[PDB]
């Protein structure tokens, strides 16, 4: 719904440490794991990065 | 081309983003009379030649997507032509 309460401004997304931040320094969430927003990351078969959020993930 | 990046201690760098084509907005006539310079990889003879060799079809295709972004000129073909 429209719910009520604490947001901070539209360019701004919610850290996990209280404070709200741009899109750049978002980590990602892959697995559980919380990767920081530059965190190149491979097992011999994947390859998966961490770029604003998300997690570009390929094979 | 961003796994074979080489950082240095005066500048640690990122991921480049792809950019955000302006092209897609101002089509216009821009793709119908500029076609041409693109096409005249296998029109004209003295290109007509070398097809036994090489191909221009990856030519033709990477330059259509480079004739949108510059404003008012046919030698935005000529660099993927050189």
């Amino acid at each position: 719904a429209c719910l009520e309460g604490c947001f901070c401004p539209p360019g701004l997304y919610m850290d996990e440490r209280g404070d709200c931040v741009p899109k750049a320094q978002c980590p990602c969430y892959y697995d559980g794991e919380i990767f920081q927003p530059e965190d190149i990351f491979s097992d011999h078969h994947t390859m998966c990065y961490c770029e604003d959020g998300f997690m570009h993930c390929t094979m | 081309a961003n796994s074979w990046a080489l950082s240095s201690g005066e500048q640690w760098c990122e991921r480049a983003s792809p950019p955000s084509s302006s092209c897609n907005i101002s089509s216009g006539e821009m793709q119908k009379g500029l076609w041409e310079q693109c096409q005249l990889l296998k029109s004209t003879s003295v290109f007509a030649r070398c097809h036994p060799l090489v191909d221009p079809e990856p030519f033709v295709a990477l330059c259509e997507k480079t004739l949108c972004e510059c404003a008012g000129g046919l030698e935005c073909a000529c660099p993927a032509l050189l």
